[PDB]
C-alpha cells in the first residue's frame, strides 16, 4: 500500500534530516498548496526529548505534539527506535485538512522507550525565534519540498502560519 | 477558595424578562436557565457583603469593591463535576472525561462528526438525570369573588433537582471564607433559598491550549461585534451566541446592560483570546476588567480543571 | 455570453416518448416525414432547433441515474431491452405502479392541437424578451399538458421510476453545469439556510404576528432567489421546485401584468394557475398576495460559473461572488421593506397607529437596519477536471453531483454547531446603560422594559394599562388626539410593550399587501407598490387563538341565526357585514355571509369578563354549548427528509438504522442490502430485471470481483443481437460498469443522488403541500406556514385527530375523495389522468399542543419545537420488521395538554409501505381513537372507560396470548359501557407496543392502549 | 446575614388537603396534588405563603401593614419582602397497619421514607447556623435514623412485623433500642426503604372520582366524571419560615405567629379540604 | 517511587489478575469509599487486543482504556511487554478526584508492541454484560479491596459503577 513516516517539528538539533527517503512516487500527506500547511498530524499523550531527538509516550492528554506526514522510510541507521503501525487515516486526528486519504496507510513514529531514567515533566514550547523558523524549512521542509525557495512562493504567509499552527510539549531535561 | 451553593429547593433563574401580568387577555410564562449567570452569583455574595458607604450608582464599581474575583460555575453532584456543553440550541451537562476528545471530534469527517456529537447530547448528556423542569403554575386571587382574577395565571418552569447538586465557583479571596459560609442566601429567583459552603480547592489560574470551554458567558464588547460575527467560525467551534442582559441591579431597580455574549458551555478557539484583547479599547478595558471580576470571561481547559480568563 | 440553451434541454425529449419510443401510434412520426428525436425536433418550431452536441448528451447522462442503472449504451439504444408496456413506477417505492396505456397526442391532427396552445401563450412575449419565454414556458409546460388531459409517462419504459416531465426539468437544471463547463469551467451548488426559523416564528403575542413573521421568512428568501430567477431564469432552483410554487406563479403573473400583455392571455394563463398551482382558490387574486407563507427554509441552487454586469454573462470573477451577492441581496429586502413601510406609513400619516409607526420608523433607523432573520449561505464548486476527460464525460463522473451535494450538506451541519441568534448583531450596550433608548409611551420605572413579543430586545412602544387609556394616551406622545386611540388600541393592546422588530411585525400585520415589495422584487419601484395599496381599501382580518377556539360556537349560532338573533339585535352578533373584507382563512371567507359578523372579538363576548355570564345565559336559552377556551397547535414535520435527499435509507428503516449508522454502514450491512437489493430489482421492470437480478446475485459475500460477466454477459450478449446496430459496445466493460455502479450503491448503503432524484422529491414535496393545504381548510384550521415537509396550523381541538389521520395518509399518497383538482391514488397523486409520485415511505411526525387561547404564544411554539424535535428524537416503539420485532423511532404524533403527554405511532411497520396493501393501516391507531371517541359522546360508552383502564392494564400488559387480550379489552369496554349493543373492536395488532423513552422529562406510558387512553383524556381535557 | 432567624413548623392536615397543580402528572388523576422533584406531595412556597397571607389578613385586619412588610404588600408598592417560606416537604403520611399482635395493638401508623428524611435534614442543617435556639434535639434524631438507612425502621414501637395499607408486609427493626418520637401523638413512626415506602405512601394518597349529576333525571352528565387526589387527614408537612432582620418581623414572629394554630391551604374548601394545623417546632421540642 | 501497576477491565478471558503481586505496602490510589470507586484513570490513544489481553497503543485520541491504580509490582514475570513510567500526579488524568497524590510515582501498564502487521480498526464496546458484571465483583477489585466485600460498603455499590464508569474501545482483531 503506502509508506509514510512522522517527524516532529520542534526547535532543536538532530531533526535536520532523518527520513533518508523522499516521495519516490507522487504522494504526500502534509502539503503546502500556497494557502498554508494542510493535513497536519497531532499526537495526544506524547512528549518530545531534545536529548535523543524522538518522542516519549507519556500519559497526559495535555501533552500534544504537532508534526508533519510525508512519504518516506526510516533512516535505517536505527531501524528500531521508531514505532510503526497501520492506522487508517480517519483514525488519525489531523489539522486543517485539504482532502481525504487512502483510508489504509502504514505510519512510522519516532519513538523512545519511556525512559524511566527520570520523572517526566513536560512544558509547552514556542517556535517564534524567527532565525529558527528559517533553518527548519531548509532542514526538513526542503528535503520534501525543495520548491519553496524557488520560482514563486508567498513566504510571508507559509512560514508565518508555521509560527501560528505548530506547537508541542517538550521535556526540558 | 471554592464555594458550593446548595439549593434547598427548586430555583428559577429566568431570562427573557417581562414575567408579570401586563396584557389583559393573556397569561404570563417564564423558563429558567440551567446554570445561573455570573451576575446572579456575584449579586448574591454582593448582597451579603453589603455596606451602604460605597457605590451610589455603579452596581459593578460598587460590586467589584466587595468580592475579589469569581471563577465560572459548574455542577457537582457527589464529588463528580459536570460542565455545561452547548450546541445549536442544545444544552447538555456532560462529565469531565468527555471533553478531552472534542477538538478531534469537531474535525472528523462529516458522518463521523455527527454521530460523535449526537451521542454527546443524547446518550452521554447527564443533564436530565440531575435536573427536571418543574413547571409550576401560579395564580392571583381577588378576595372579592375568591376565584382567579382576569387571566392572572402564570407558568414558571422551575429547576427541580433529582439528586443533591451544588453550583461550584472559586474566589481569589481567602478572607472571604468565614464571612460567606454556612449562610442562608436568597439565591436569585422567585424568592428561593440556597445554602453557602466554603472549602479549599487547588486549581490552576492561567493556562494555554488551542480549545477552551466557556464556563461563563464571554462578553463581546459590541464594537468588535461586526468584525466578529462575519467570521464566527474562526472563534467559536461550537456553542451559541446571543444577546443577553446582564441582569437587574438591586440598589437602583434597573435592568442592567444588554450586550452580545458567547453562552456558557460553548467551545471557543484560542483565536478568541487575542482577538478580544486586540479589539477591546482601554476606554472599555477598565469596564470589561470588572465584568471579569464578577466572573464572566471564564475559560476552562478541555484537559483538566484549569481555569483561565481572557483579560486576566 | 448568451447561453440560453436550456430550452433545447427542456424539450429534448417530448412528453410522448414512451408512446413514440417502442411505438403505439407510430404515425405522428409518419405524418410529418433516430425516431423519438424527430417528434422531439418537430415540436421545436418556435426558435433555435436541437443541437446534437454538448447540449443534451452529457446533460441527459448526469441528469438521472437511468444511464447507470440500465447501462450507458442500452439507455441511448431503445433497442433489445424492450418492453411494450408503459408502467409508471414510484421513485421511492418500486412495488407501486400505475399503468399508462394511451392518452397522448397520437396524430398531428391532435399533436398540433396543443402546439397552438403553447404558442398562443408565448406569442404575447416580445421575442427579444426570451427570459419571459423561458420563465412562462417553465411553469406552464406540464400545466397545459395536464389541462389537455394526457396521462403522465415515465422517462424510460425500462426503468419507469422517473416521470418524463421531472427528468426533463432535471436535465435542464444540470444544463447550467454542462454549459458553464464547456466554456471556461466553473459550476457551483449554492445553498441557503435560515438560522432559527422556529425562534423567529415564536416571537409574537397574536397569530397575525405568527402569520406575518412566518411570511417574512418566505418573502425575505424569495426576494433573494428571484434575482437568480431574473439572471439565469428558472431551473437554477432545485429546492424548492419551482414547477408547483404558489409564490413563483404569483410572481410570474405580475411580470406579465408588468410591461404589458394581452388581457385574455394573462387571463388565459390565470385559469391554468388557479386550477393547478392553487386549487380553484383565486383568493390570492383578491388578497393580491399568495395567501399561504410556504417556507422553503432550505434552498439549494445549481448555478453556472457565469456572471452578468458585462451587459451579458462572462466568467465569474471570484468564488465568493455568489455568497456575498446573496448576503447583500438578503439585507436589501429588509431595507426595501423598511423603505416601503416608511413610505406607506407617511401616506397614511393620519388615521392613528401610523403616526405612531412613523414616529418609531424614524426614531429607530439604526436598529431597523439589521435584518431580524439572519440566513446562512454555503457553496461548493466543480471543475472541468472532475467531469471531463478531454471533451466527453469521464468514468465515475456520474457520482460527482452526489459527492458535491454531500459536501454541501456537511458544510451546513458543520456550521449548525454554532447558533447565533439575530439579536446578537444589534448594538444595545450604550442604549441600555445610558437612557438613550427611544421609549415612545410610558417611561420604564426600571430601565428599559423588554418587549412582550420577543422578550429579548428592549421595548420602544410601551403601553399603559387599563386604568384608562384616553387620558393616558393623549397626554403622552402616543396619541395626538382621542379619535386615534380606538385605532391604536385596534392594533396594540393596552399594556403591550413592543420592540422595533416586533412593531414592524405588527405594522405589516396591519397591512400584509406591503409584502409585495419582497414578493415581486426589482419589478416595480417601491413607490408604485405602495400606491396600489393606498389606492385600495383591502381589509385582511387574520384569526386569533380566541377565534379558533370559537369555531363550533360560531358554526352553531350560524345555523340557529334567526332564533339567536332577535334577543341581541344590537351586540354585533346579528350585525350585517358592512364591508367586503377577506382572509386567508378558508373558513372565515367560507361563511362570512350568514348575518353573523365573524369579525367580533370573542374577548368582548363569551370569552370576556364584563359579558361572560350574559352570553352564557344567551347560549343557555338556545341550547348552544358554551365554548371551550382551548385550540390545538398542530405542527407536522417529515422524518429524515433532508437525510433522504442524501440518498440514505434512514427514512425507510427509521430507528432500525439511524443517521449515526452511516458512519459505518457495514454494521447494518445485512439490512441496508436487503432493502437496496429490493429497490433495484423492483425498479426497472421488463426484460431488464432478470439481467440485474443476476448482477446483484454475484455480489453478496464479497463475490466475483468482475468475474460475473460470465453469468451476465450471456444475459447481455445474447440480447445485443436482437438488433444489428451495436457500434462499439464492449460487453466485457458494459457489464463491468454496471457492476461498478451497483457496487458503490451497496458499499455506500445509499442511493446515488442525481438531480432527477432531487427534482422529483422536490416537486412531489410541492404537490403534497397543495393537498396539505386543502386538509387544513377542510378541518376549519388556520395555516401558519406549510412549506414542503413542514407545517404549522391552528386547528380546533375537535378536528385535530381526524386531521392527523387524513394528513398522514395523504402524505403517503393514499387517501379518500379528492381535495382540490387532485386525487390520492395509493401513493400517487393524480391531477386529471396525470399520475405523480408522492412520498409513501417517508415518516411524518406530528406534535399537537392543546393550549388555552390565553397562553403565551412564545412558549406554546417553543414547546412544539422542544416537545417533538427533542422528544421525537428519543421515543422508541416496538415495530414489526420482517417478522422480527425491532425498535423504531420516528412517526409518532405526540400529544400534549399541560403536563399530560401521549404518543401514537402511525406506522407499526418499519418499511412503512412495501406494497399497495400497506396504505389502509397507516395511522390505523388514530381511527381506533376516533371510533372510541365517537362512541363516548353518543353515550354508548361512559367516559369512565378512560379511568378504569388502569386495573385492566397490568393484565393486558402481562398477557402475551392474543386470544386472551382480545377478551380483556372486550371486557374492559363492556363493563363501563352505557348500553348493551356496543361491539367496539381493537385491531389486535396493537397488543404490545411498549413505547419507551430514554431518561427524559417526558413520562409516556409504556404500552399502546394506555397511550390511546391518554390521547382521549388530552382531547377531552381541551373541551372543558 | 439578613436571615436573622428561622421558624420551622409542621403542617398537620386536620382534614384532607388538596393543593392543586393543574394537570401536571399522569397517573389517572385529572386534578392531582402538587408534587416535587421525586413524586411526593408537597405544598409550594407560593401556595403556602399566599394561603397564609390571604388568611391572617382577615384574622388580624389591624396589622395589615405588619403583614405586608413581612409577606409581600400585594399592592403595586414593591418594597422587598422580609419573610420567606420554603416548600412544605412531606414528612409522614398515615398508613393503615395490621401487626401480628407484635405490640400494644395499633390500627394506623405514620410512614416516612429515607428520601423524605434527607430533605428534612437538609432543611434542618441549613438553618442551624442562624437558629441560636438550636433544635439539635430534633436534628440529631434524623441523623441517627439516616445512619440506619437501608432497612425498615420503627422508632419507638416494638413491632418487628406488620402489614401496611393491606398490601405490603414489612419487617421492622428498632432504631438501636429506643428514642423519643417526634410527633407527640401516641403513634409509631416507620421509616421504610425508598422503594417499598413509595408504594405504601402512594397507597395512603386518596384518589377519588367525582360526579356531576343531571338534577332533573338524577343521572350523571356526559363527561361529568373526573378524578382528584387528596392528602389524608393527619398527614404532616414540614416547612420553614425564614425571616430577615427587621422590627416588623419581631412583631410578626411574636404577635402573629403565636396565634396561628389553624389555617386553610389549597382548594376545594367547600368540600372542607383545607383545614390544616401549624405546630411551630419551637415548643414541641 | 511506588510500583503502582494499572490493570485493565476489558471484555477478555485473561483478565483474572495476570499479576501475582498484591498491595505489597499499604497504599493505593483508587478507593471504594461509600460512594463507589475513586480515582479511576483513563488511558486515551490506546486500544485492547482481545487475544493477548493488553493495552495496544495507538495515536487516535478517541481510542481510550480505563482501569485502576494498584501498588502491586508488575507480576515480576514479564519485564518486557509492559510500559513503565516515571510520572508525577498532575500528569495522571484521573476520574472521581478525592485525594491528591505524592506527585512522583512509577506506573506499569499492560503494554503491546504496535504489531504493524495488519491495518487497525478499533471498535466501541461496553462492559455492562450483567452475566459477566458479577464476575468483576470478585474478579479484580475485591482481590485488592477485600475489606469492602465482607463487613463494609456494599459490593452492589461497585456494580452500577463498572457498567457506568469503565467502557473501553477494543480491537476486534
Ligand atoms: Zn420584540
Amino acid at each position: 500500500s503506502t509508506q509514510r513516516e512522522y517527524v516532529f517539528i520542534p526547535i532543536t538539533n538532530s531533526i535536520t534530516i532523518d527520513v533518508k527517503i523522499t516521495i519516490g512516487g507522487s504522494d504526500h500527506i502534509t502539503n503546502i498548496d500556497e494557502r498554508g500547511i494542510h493535513n497536519v498530524l497531532v499526537i495526544t499523550g506524547y512528549a518530545v526529548d531534545e536529548k535523543n531527538g524522538r518522542l516519549v509516550p507519556t500519559l497526559d492528554p495535555c501533552d500534544y505534539v504537532k508534526g508533519i506526514l510525508v512519504a518516506g522510510t526510516p533512516q535505517q541507521a536505527q531501524s528500531n527506535d521508531f514505532l510503526t503501525l497501520k492506522l487508517p487515516a480517519n483514525k488519525l486526528y489531523l489539522i486543517r485538512k485539504k482532502g481525504n486519504i487512502s483510508d489504509d496507510l502504514k505510519i512510522y513514529i519516532p519513538y523512545s522507550s519511556p525512559d524511566a531514567r527520570n520523572s517526566m515533566k513536560t512544558k509547552p514550547v514556542s517556535i517564534s525565534d524567527d532565525t529558527i523558523v528559517n533553518n527548519i524549512i531548509k532542514e526538513v521542509f526542503d528535503k520534501i519540498y525543495n520548491i519553496t525557495q524557488k520560482e514563486k512562493v508567498k513566504i510571508e504567509k507559509v512560514k508565518e502560519d508555521i509560527k501560528e499552527l505548530f506547537s508541542y510539549y517538550a521535556l526540558e531535561q | 477558595k471554592r464555594v458550593l451553593i446548595k439549593p434547598l429547593e427548586p430555583l428559577m433563574f429566568r431570562s427573557q424578562g417581562e414575567f408579570e401580568p401586563l396584557i389583559t387577555g393573556s397569561h404570563t410564562a417564564a423558563q429558567s436557565l440551567i446554570i445561573p449567570r455570573p451576575s446572579t452569583i456575584a449579586g448574591m455574595l454582593g448582597y451579603i457583603l453589603f455596606n451602604k458607604s460605597s457605590g451610589t450608582g455603579d452596581w459593578l464599581s460598587d460590586l467589584t469593591n466587595l468580592l475579589a474575583t469569581i471563577y465560572g460555575t459548574f455542577i457537582e453532584t457527589n464529588g463528580e463535576y459536570l460542565f455545561p456543553l452547548r450546541m445549536g440550541n442544545h444544552l447538555a451537562l456532560v462529565d469531565q472525561q468527555h471533553l478531552i476528545n472534542l477538538p478531534t471530534l469537531l474535525e472528523k469527517e462529516y458522518e463521523r462528526r455527527e454521530k460523535g456529537i449526537y451521542e454527546l447530547f443524547y446518550d452521554k448528556n447527564k443533564l436530565f438525570q440531575i435536573i427536571n423542569h418543574q413547571d409550576r403554575i401560579g395564580i392571583s386571587i381577588d378576595k372579592s369573588t375568591r376565584t382567579v382574577k382576569e387571566h392572572y395565571l402564570y407558568s414558571a418552569r422551575y429547576l427541580a433537582f433529582k439528586k443533591e447538586v451544588n453550583y461550584v465557583i472559586f474566589i481569589d479571596n481567602d478572607a472571604i471564607s468565614d464571612k460567606i459560609n454556612g449562610k442562608i442566601v436568597n439565591f436569585g429567583g422567585e424568592n428561593r433559598i440556597a445554602k453557602l459552603e466554603v472549602d479549599d480547592y487547588k486549581v490552576d489560574t492561567s493556562i494555554e491550549e488551542e480549545y477552551y470551554l466557556a464556563l461563563s458567558p464571554i462578553l463581546i464588547p459590541d464594537e468588535a461585534l461586526d468584525n466578529f460575527l462575519d467570521n464566527i467560525s474562526d472563534y467559536v467551534a461550537m456553542g451559541k451566541v446571543d444577546k443577553i442582559s446582564l441582569g437587574f441591579d438591586i440598589a437602583n431597580t434597573k435592568r442592567k446592560e444588554m450586550l452580545t455574549a458567547i453562552l456558557e458551555g460553548s467551545i471557543v478557539k484560542r483565536s478568541i483570546i487575542d482577538f478580544i484583547k486586540n479589539e477591546i479599547k482601554n476606554d472599555l478595558r477598565y469596564r470589561f476588567s470588572k465584568y471579569e471580576k464578577i466572573g464572566y470571561n471564564t475559560l476552562m481547559s478541555l484537559c483538566k480543571l484549569a481555569l483561565r480568563k481572557i483579560l486576566s | 455570453e448568451f447561453l440560453d440553451y436550456k430550452i433545447i434541454a427542456l424539450l429534448h425529449d417530448p412528453p410522448n416518448k414512451a408512446w413514440v419510443i417502442t411505438g403505439r401510434a407510430r404515425n405522428l412520426t409518419q405524418q410529418l416525414s433516430r425516431k423519438h428525436e424527430k417528434v422531439a425536433k418537430y415540436i421545436i418550431n418556435q426558435l433555435f432547433g436541437k443541437n446534437y452536441s454538448e447540449k443534451v448528451d452529457n446533460a441527459d447522462k448526469l441528469a438521472s441515474s437511468i444511464d447507470r442503472y440500465l447501462g450507458s449504451i442500452v439507455y441511448k439504444e431503445r433497442s433489445l431491452f424492450e418492453n411494450r408496456s408503459i408502467f409508471l413506477k414510484n421513485i421511492l417505492l418500486s412495488n407501486i405502479q400505475r399503468d399508462i396505456g394511451n392518452l397522448f397526442p397520437k396524430d398531428k391532427s391532435k399533436l398540433d392541437n396543443l402546439i397552438l396552445e403553447y404558442k398562443k401563450l408565448l406569442n404575447v412575449i416580445n421575442k427579444t424578451n426570451l427570459i419571459l419565454k423561458y420563465q412562462l414556458f417553465y411553469l406552464i409546460y406540464e400545466l397545459v399538458w395536464i389541462d389537455s388531459k394526457y396521462e403522465n409517462t415515465p422517462s424510460d419504459t425500462r426503468n419507469p421510476t422517473h416521470t418524463i416531465f421531472d427528468h426533463l426539468y432535471a436535465t435542464a437544471a444540470m444544463m447550467n453545469w454542462i454549459l458553464s463547463l464547456e466554456k471556461e469551467a466553473k459550476g457551483y451548488l449554492l445553498g441557503i439556510d435560515t438560522i432559527g426559523v422556529a425562534d423567529f416564528i415564536s416571537k409574537g403575542r397574536k397569530t397575525r404576528d405568527l402569520w406575518i413573521s412566518s411570511y417574512l421568512v418566505s418573502a425575505l428568501l424569495w426576494y433573494v432567489i428571484t434575482w437568480f430567477i431574473e439572471e439565469y431564469g428558472p431551473d437554477v432552483i432545485l429546492f424548492p421546485s419551482l414547477r408547483f410554487n404558489q409564490f413563483y406563479a404569483f410572481y410570474l403573473l405580475e411580470k406579465l401584468r408588468k410591461e404589458g400583455v394581452s388581457e385574455d392571455v394573462i387571463d388565459e394563463i390565470k385559469e391554468l394557475i388557479t386550477k393547478y398551482i392553487f386549487n380553484g382558490d383565486d383568493l390570492f387574486e383578491n388578497l393580491k398576495i399568495p395567501p399561504y407563507p410556504i417556507i422553503p427554509g432550505r434552498i439549494t441552487l445549481i448555478l453556472p460559473g457565469l456572471i452578468r454586469e458585462g451587459e451579458e454573462y462572462k466568467k465569474v470573477q471570484d468564488d465568493n461572488c455568489f455568497i456575498s451577492k446573496v448576503k447583500e441581496r438578503y439585507n436589501e429586502g429588509w431595507r426595501k421593506l423598511i423603505e416601503g413601510l416608511r413610505c406607506y406609513s407617511e401616506r397614511k400619516r393620519e388615521d392613528g397607529f401610523w403616526n405612531l409607526v412613523c414616529r418609531v420608523l424614524k426614531l429607530t433607523e439604526d436598529l431597523l437596519q439589521t435584518t431580524p432573520l439572519n440566513i446562512r449561505v454555503k457553496q461548493v464548486s466543480v471543475t472541468e477536471d472532475e467531469i471531463f476527460n478531454n471533451n466527453k464525460l469521464r468514468s465515475d463522473s456520474w457520482k460527482i453531483y452526489d459527492n458535491k451535494y454531500r459536501q454541501l450538506v456537511s458544510e451546513f451541519k458543520k456550521s449548525k454547531l454554532v447558533k447565533v441568534t439575530p439579536e446578537s448583531r444589534l448594538k444595545l450596550f450604550e442604549l441600555t446603560k445610558f437612557d438613550k433608548l427611544p421609549q415612545i409611551g410610558e417611561k420604564s420605572k426600571r430601565g428599559y422594559e423588554f418587549c412582550t413579543s420577543c422578550g429579548v430586545l428592549p421595548a420602544v412602544v410601551i403601553m399603559p394599562k387599563e386604568d384608562e387609556l384616553e387620558k393616558k394616551l393623549i397626554d403622552l406622545g402616543i396619541a395626538r388626539d382621542e379619535k386615534d386611540v380606538r385605532s391604536i388600541k385596534n392594533m396594540i393592546s393596552p399594556g403591550e410593550r413592543l420592540c422595533p422588530w416586533c412593531l414592524v411585525k405588527r405594522a405589516l400585520g396591519a397591512e400584509p399587501r406591503l409584502m409585495r415589495i419582497l414578493l415581486l422584487g426589482d419589478l416595480y419601484s417601491v413607490e408604485k407598490i405602495v400606491n396600489e395599496i393606498v389606492s385600495r381599501d383591502v381589509k385582511i382580518e387574520i384569526p386569533s387563538t380566541s377565534d379558533i377556539a370559537s369555531i363550533k360556537t360560531f358554526e352553531e349560532m350560524i345555523e340557529k341565526k334567526n332564533e339567536i338573533c332577535e334577543d341581541l339585535k344590537e351586540e354585533e352578533v346579528c350585525e350585517k357585514p358592512s364591508e367586503s373584507v377577506l382572509s386567508m382563512w378558508q373558513w372565515f371567507n367560507k361563511n362570512y355571509y350568514n348575518g353573523i359578523n365573524l369579525t367580533i372579538d370573542p374577548e368582548e363576548y363569551w370569552f370576556s369578563e364584563k359579558r361572560r355570564r350574559y352570553y352564557f345565559s344567551v347560549f343557555r336559552r338556545h341550547r348552544i354549548t358554551f365554548p371551550s377556551p382551548y385550540y390545538a397547535l398542530v405542527r407536522a414535520d417529515s422524518d429524515y427528509l433532508g437525510d433522504l435527499l442524501e440518498g440514505k435509507l434512514t427514512p425507510y428503516l427509521a430507528g432500525i438504522i439511524d443517521s449515526g449508522d452511516y458512519a459505518n454502514i457495514s454494521e447494518k450491512k445485512e439490512e441496508v442490502n436487503k432493502l437496496l437489493e429490493e429497490y433495484l430489482v423492483n425498479a426497472g421492470s421488463g426484460s431488464i430485471v432478470d439481467y440485474v437480478k443476476t448482477v446483484l446475485k454475484c455480489i453478496r459475500e464479497n463475490l466475483n470481483k468482475c468475474s460475473c460477466a460470465e453469468k451476465i454477459y450471456s444475459n447481455e450478449v445474447a440480447k445485443v443481437m436482437f438488433r444489428v446496430n451495436v457500434e462499439k459496445a464492449n460487453v466485457e466493460e458494459e457489464v463491468k460498469n454496471s457492476l461498478e455502479y451497483f457496487e458503490t450503491i451497496l458499499n455506500e448503503g445509499r442511493i446515488i443522488v442525481t438531480p432527477a432524484w432531487h427534482v422529483s422529491i422536490s416537486s412531489a414535496l410541492n404537490r403534497g403541500l397543495l393537498v396539505e393545504l386543502e386538509l387544513v381548510n377542510k378541518h376549519k384550521g388556520f395555516v401558519i406556514y406549510a412549506g414542503g415537509d413542514d407545517l404549522l396550523a391552528m386547528l380546533p381541538v375537535d378536528e385535530v385527530l381526524d386531521f392527523i389521520k387524513e394528513s398522514r395518509r395523504a402524505f403517503a399518497g393514499f387517501g379518500t375523495e379528492k381535495l382540490g383538482n387532485m386525487c390520492l391514488e395509493n401513493g400517487f397523486v393524480r391531477i386529471n389522468n396525470a399520475y405523480y409520485p408522492s412520498l409513501p415511505i417517508v415518516g411524518r411526525s406530528y406534535s399537537v399542543i392543546i393550549a388555552h387561547y390565553a397562553d403565551p404564544l412564545f412558549f406554546v411554539i417553543n414547546d412544539s419545537y422542544n416537545l417533538l424535535e427533542e422528544g421525537k428524537e428519543i421515543i422508541r416503539y416496538r415495530v414489526m420488521y420482517n417478522g422480527e420485532y425491532k425498535d423504531a423511532k420516528k412517526d409518532v404524533a405526540i400529544f400534549r395538554y399541560q403536563g399530560l403527554t401521549s404518543v401514537i405511532p402511525l406506522s407499526l411497520k418499519r418499511p412503512i409501505v412495501s406494497s399497495v396493501s400497506d396504505f389502509n393501516e397507516i395511522a390505523s391507531i388514530i381511527d381506533v381513537i376516533l371510533e372510541l371517541k365517537k362512541r363516548i359522546d353518543e353515550g354508548r360508552i361512559s367516559v369512565s372507560l378512560l379511568y378504569d383502564y388502569e386495573k385492566y392494564k397490568h393484565l393486558i400488559v402481562a398477557s402475551d396470548e392474543k386470544y386472551l387480550t382480545e377478551f380483556l379489552v372486550k371486557d374492559w369496554i363492556k363493563r363501563n359501557s352505557l348500553r348493551k349493543h356496543v361491539e367496539f373492536t381493537i385491531d389486535e395488532k396493537l397488543y404490545g407496543v411498549r413505547l419507551t423513552i430514554e431518561n427524559y422529562p417526558i413520562k409516556i406510558p409504556n404500552d399502546l392502549i394506555s397511550n390511546i387512553v391518554y390521547t382521549l383524556r388530552i382531547i377531552y381535557g381541551g373541551e372543558k | 446575614p439578613y436571615y436573622a432567624f428561622a421558624e420551622p413548623f409542621f403542617i398537620h392536615a386536620i382534614t384532607h388537603l388538596h393543593v392543586g397543580s393543574g394537570s401536571s402528572v399522569e397517573e389517572e388523576i385529572d386534578l392531582p396534588f402538587q408534587r416535587d422533584e421525586l413524586g411526593y406531595p408537597t405544598i409550594y412556597a407560593s401556595s403556602l405563603k399566599g394561603a397564609i397571607k390571604s388568611f391572617l389578613l382577615k384574622e388580624f385586619p389591624d396589622k395589615r401593614d405588619v403583614i405586608y412588610k413581612v409577606l409581600g404588600e400585594d399592592e403595586n408598592p414593591e418594597e422587598a419582602s422580609l419573610g420567606t417560606f420554603l416548600d412544605a416537604i412531606l414528612f409522614a403520611i398515615p398508613s393503615r397497619i395490621i401487626e401480628i399482635d407484635s405490640a400494644k395493638p395499633y390500627v394506623w401508623v405514620y410512614v416516612t421514607t429515607y428520601e423524605l428524611l434527607k430533605k428534612v435534614k437538609l432543611y434542618l442543617d441549613s438553618i442551624s447556623q442562624l437558629s441560636n435556639a438550636s433544635f439539635s434535639n430534633l436534628k440529631n434524631k434524623i441523623d441517627t435514623i439516616l445512619a440506619k438507612e437501608g432497612k425498615n425502621i420503627t422508632l419507638d414501637s416494638d413491632l418487628k412485623s406488620a402489614i401496611l395499607n393491606e398490601d405490603f408486609y414489612v419487617e421492622l427493626e428498632a432504631l438501636n433500642n429506643k428514642i423519643p418520637s417526634i410527633i407527640n401523638a401516641g403513634v409509631p413512626l416507620l421509616v421504610l426503604e425508598d422503594s417499598i415506602g413509595r408504594e405504601v405512601i402512594n397507597r395512603s394518597l386518596i384518589r377519588v372520582r367525582r360526579i356531576r349529576i343531571d338534577r332533573d333525571k338524577k343521572v350523571v352528565e356526559t363527561g361529568g366524571l373526573w378524578s382528584e387526589e387528596y392528602v389524608p387527614m393527619k398527614t404532616i408537612f414540614f416547612s420553614v419560615l425564614l425571616g430577615k432582620e427587621s422590627k416588623e418581623s419581631a412583631i410578626f414572629a411574636s404577635c402573629i405567629l403565636r396565634n396561628l394554630r389553624y389555617v386553610i391551604l389549597g382548594g376545594k374548601e367547600t368540600i372542607g379540604k383545607g383545614i390544616v394545623e401549624l405546630r411551630w417546632v419551637k415548643d414541641v421540642i
